[PDB]
RNA sequence: CUUUAAUGUUUGAUGUUCUAACGUUGACCCGUAAUCCGGGUUGCGGACAGUGUCUGGUGGGUAGUUUGACUGGGGCGGUCUCCUCCUAAAGAGUAACGGAGGAGCACGAAGGUUGGCUAAUCCUGGUCGGACAUCAGGAGGUUAGUGCAAUGGCAUAAGCCAGCUUGACUGCGAGCGUGACGGCGCGAGCAGGUGCGAAAGCAGGUCAUAGUGAUCCGGUGGUUCUGAAUGGAAGGGCCAUC
RNA sequence: AAUUCCUUGUCGGGUAAGUUCCGACCUGCACGAAUGGCGUAAUGAUGGCCAGGCUGUCUCCACCCGAGACUCAGUGAAAUUGAACUCGCUGUGAAGAUGCAGUGUACCCGCGGCAAGACGGAAAGACCCCGUGAACCUUUACUAUAGCUUGACACUGAACA
RNA sequence: GUUUAUUAAAAACACAGCACUGUGCAAACACGAAAGUGGACGUAUACGGUGUGACGCCUGCCCGGUGCCGGAAGGUUAAU
RNA sequence: AGGACCGAACCGACUAAUGUUGAAAAAUUAGCGGAUGACUUGUGGCUGGGGGUGAAAGGCCAAUCAAACCGGGAGAUAGCU
RNA sequence: UUUUGUAUAAUGGGUCAGCGACUUAUAUUCUGUAGCAAGGUUAACCGAAUAGGGGAGCCGAAGGGAAACCGAGUCUUAACU
């Protein structure tokens, strides 16, 4: 990041300082999967 | 050993679908009682990291 | 400056306000002016210091 | 002393020369005061409080002799 | 409850007494016909001193560390950012401790507008009277003025003034000139809420160019955007300004 | 003057001449009375000056003597060494050119003695300046700290006002 | 009398002495956090710290600064 | 009687001299200064490396010194030759 | 070897022999090639092979947004332009 003066690369931009805290536990499942309905009904229990 | 992420950079940039990085722009955090209306409106638009410096940001955020 | 600042409140009951450097050292009679309020979109007096 | 400083750039820019533009905008010059040398006349328009002419047209620039108050101006080309 | 007194009773300030913590580098006794030690007998000091924890001073005695770059070589001098002409080659950038000079703040007004208006300087003439000095007439002219140095537009005045107005605008933007970037500078045009005006139109502060620059923690008020097992709240962000 | 820049000041003493010395004058860039101010017996392998003495210091060296040197027989190093069949003068010139350009001189090779140089030898100059190197010296630069010192609390409490 | 041994032997350094000052003995103080030891087994005519340096004749001005001693009320001011 | 007179040893190190890949990692010669004194010195012990010991020169500490010698951190670090 | 520069009054070589420096572990990015492909790939271990078992993990196929949240859409936002 060092450019010679001018403040290094990243420190020019202010922080965002705030995150979702759920963006790494939200989960995605594709519509082409789970076609047998986990033996009856797809629930957090049968996914678990 | 494995290379590290620059934590002071990860607090400042967010990745895009096309592999670029977003930032909220600078110069909007001080002396707004002297900075002109038109100047504040030119700093308020949100932006991304440009091609001349982007190659260094991906080298600071290697696992992003 | 030594001329100081004055902070005036909106006559719309909004928390958003107006601040200016209006000098009293030659012209001391109070500032009490109309401006556009950006929270109600009206043209209202800004009055009374602090 | 001994002369001091002598400042950088003194930037001044000139666009209103030959058949300029032809796409969406035609231009004058950045010279802090402008009203008749590279300015508009008649139905032509493109200048405000900053004294840089930028007229919003696909017409190329054209040069011609004289106009109002005997000033030079600049004109647009039909095609 | 007030005035009173005594009782029980927690805890400070200051001084006084006692003996029982502590002390003995007081006496003498024994291990030990030992100098250090331990305990005793016996006195005297005495809740101090001592020893520790927290705490205010004092402490180059000792110790860690900082104290720039420019310059036809340093010092002395002048320089570091912004801003202006000439030199600088009829596209365009431009050197020199080359020729030469400024800014570091102000203005509710000089801001927005419909209308109305138009110098300087030189000369002639002055009054009770001038340390300075009146309003006319004659000459003259993008020679005055623009908040401020400097230059150039300028009467369509962008110069000053009357009426109203405060747009010294909110969400934006065909986008654009400049620079390697940070950064600066300009804006068609759309809509929100309006102002002047017969209306168009203009107003996105001032005629154009200096008066201030980032990231960080923090001030202030707003906020179901968030908030950490569940529900608040501290904390985080967002918006507005300091 | 153990102190005074212009300045080698002035006069008396003095020398052939004294920026010397001694004394006087105050005509000392900020000498000045406990770091004293000034004299001063004694001490000096003692600075600045004089006289008296004595001289190879000098005029200027002359001779005489040993031990090196010289020469020979044996023992036998180091710095240095890209390479050498490297002589004048005039001129070019990293400018202060053996070797280039112009033009001389020299059959070929040793030895004693000597410094004109080879920007000779001799330790990656020692001043100056430069390194976001380091060490130390200072202090009312910053920040600690050994030591000294204040209050409170506890070890350590019964009684009194 | 001492000294930069190996470019300085001096006008510097040392000294009877002179001055300023600390110290009541479990002295002041040192090194060690202490264990001890030295001062000293001495006791203000003794010991420690510092400066000054025979002797003679004398010795003006200053408390703004920096440190100490005493005065002790009050101020700035910690833990509590 | 003597930090008195003079003068060998001995000690000092003021002047002259030789030496410099030395005979010597400052030694050897002559003059000079001291010579019962604050003199000179043999053997042991005590004190040591940010530590000693100094009638002081920031001198000297086993040939090495305003931080010696030996072993480690450590092929330290050096926008530099 | 230094230099814009050198017959060089520049550092510097006595020479022959043997030595004397840029490498790939853990990561990573791009290019090349190969196995597979909206899928690609097992770590440790077991170990019988320098191969066969072992699918906890890793990468990748959707974006827009401080974020809540929405999703082939979505932030800005009056937003309907």
């Amino acid at each position: 990041g060092f450019e010679g003066g001018q403040m290094p690369l990243y420190r020019r931009l202010p922080k965002f300082g705030f995150t979702s805290r759920k963006a790494a536990i939200t989960a995605e499942i594709r519509l082409s999967d789970l076609a047998k309905v986990e033996g009856g009904v797809v629930d957090l229990n049968t996914l678990k | 050993p494995k290379i590290k992420t620059v934590r002071g950079a990860a607090k400042r940039f967010k990745k895009t679908g096309k592999g670029g990085f977003k930032h909220k722009h600078a110069n909007l955090r001080h002396i707004l009682t002297k900075k002109a209306t038109k100047r504040k409106r030119h700093l308020r638009p949100k932006a991304m990291v440009s091609k001349g410096d982007l190659g260094l940001v991906i080298a600071c955020l290697p696992y992003a | 400056g030594i001329r100081e600042k004055i902070k005036l409140v909106s006559s719309a009951g909004t928390g958003h306000f107006y601040t200016t450097t209006k000098n009293k050292r030659t012209k001391p009679e109070k500032l009490e002016l109309k401006k556009f309020d950006p929270v109600v979109r009206q043209h209202v007096i800004y009055k009374e210091a602090k | 002393g001994g002369s001091t400083r002598n400042g950088r750039d003194s930037e001044a820019k000139r666009l209103g020369v030959k058949r300029f533009g032809g796409e969406s905008v035609l231009a004058g010059s950045i010279i802090v005061r402008q009203r008749g040398t590279k300015f508009h006349a008649g139905a032509n328009v493109g200048c405000g409080r900053d004294h840089t002419l930028f007229a919003k047209a696909d017409g190329k620039v054209k040069f011609e002799v004289k106009g109002p108050k005997n000033r030079k101006f600049i004109s647009i080309e039909a095609e």
